[PDB]
């Protein structure tokens, strides 16, 4: 009997750790939490029992790195809508992208 | 039957009427909201409709 991803975990699988990279969009597996995001040092603070920090949507926004024990902000990788400004195909096939 | 009231003075009045004309324009990314960063969900979403 075990509980999942609600506290610091003393029992872990055989997976091998990899050196952390900051300020780049990366896939992360922090103590079994998987996401794709930009990881930055956090000016915020955490209590000792608080391994993970969640936002209003209930999605993790900060994590305490295992081993280093430094809290890292998680920010979603940049995304945006793409709109193509096009004169009619009859007039031209040249296009502009916003 | 024989009495009428005629105004002997006038008042100029300015009154404000406020009417909404426009509303905030919003765009929603369906994949991001429903499936976040999970590719597997995105593939499942395509089947849904």
């Amino acid at each position: 009997s075990f509980e999942l991803l609600h506290a610091p975990a003393t029992v872990c699988g055989p997976k091998k750790s990899t050196n952390l990279v900051k300020n780049k969009c990366v896939n992360f597996n922090f103590n079994g939490l998987k996401g794709t995001g930009v990881l930055t040092e956090s000016n915020k603070k955490f209590l000792p029992f608080q391994q993970f920090g969640r936002d209003i949507a209930d999605t993790t926004d900060a994590v305490r790195d295992p081993q280093t024990l430094e809290i890292l902000d998680i920010t979603p990788c940049s995304f945006g809508g793409v709109s193509v400004i096009t004169p009619g195909t009859n007039t031209s096939n040249q296009v502009a992208v916003l | 039957n024989n009495s009428i009231a005629i105004p002997t003075n006038f008042t100029i009045s300015v009154t404000t009427e406020i009417l909404p004309v426009s509303m905030t324009k919003t765009s929603v990314d369906c994949t991001m909201y429903i499936c976040g960063d999970s590719t597997e969900c995105s593939n499942l979403l395509l089947q849904y409709g």
